[PDB]
């Protein structure tokens, strides 16, 4: 038995994907400034405000 | 003699005019380009080294 006089299915195969990236660099500072282990930042300035 | 503001400037005769500073450029500059960042040449009156470095 159906219950559909027309059925359609669809289906996406666009699904992104997680990559690395070989550019951000880390340095490993001393110091109490704020209290999570990791910040980024874009420029000095960012970094004066903190 | 605060609150009152003086400025001194050169008339004739050979000498020159030095300012001192509570503050340093390194240490102005970041908010000076914070308030406003509209500008492209910088010129600095400080003269000695590492105020240019």
């Amino acid at each position: 038995y159906q219950d559909k006089v027309v059925d359609v299915e669809v289906s996406l195969g666009t699904q992104p994907i997680d990559t690395v990236g070989f550019e951000t660099p880390m340095f490993l500072a001393m110091h109490g400034n704020f209290p999570e282990r990791i910040r980024f930042y874009v420029s000095t300035a960012g970094m004066v405000a903190d | 003699v605060s609150p009152n503001v003086v400025s001194v400037g050169k008339g004739a005769g050979v000498y020159k005019i030095v300012n001192e500073s509570s503050e340093t450029v390194a240490t102005v500059l970041p908010s000076v380009i914070a308030e406003n960042h509209n500008w492209y040449f910088l010129a600095t009156e400080a003269r000695s080294d590492a105020d240019i470095v």
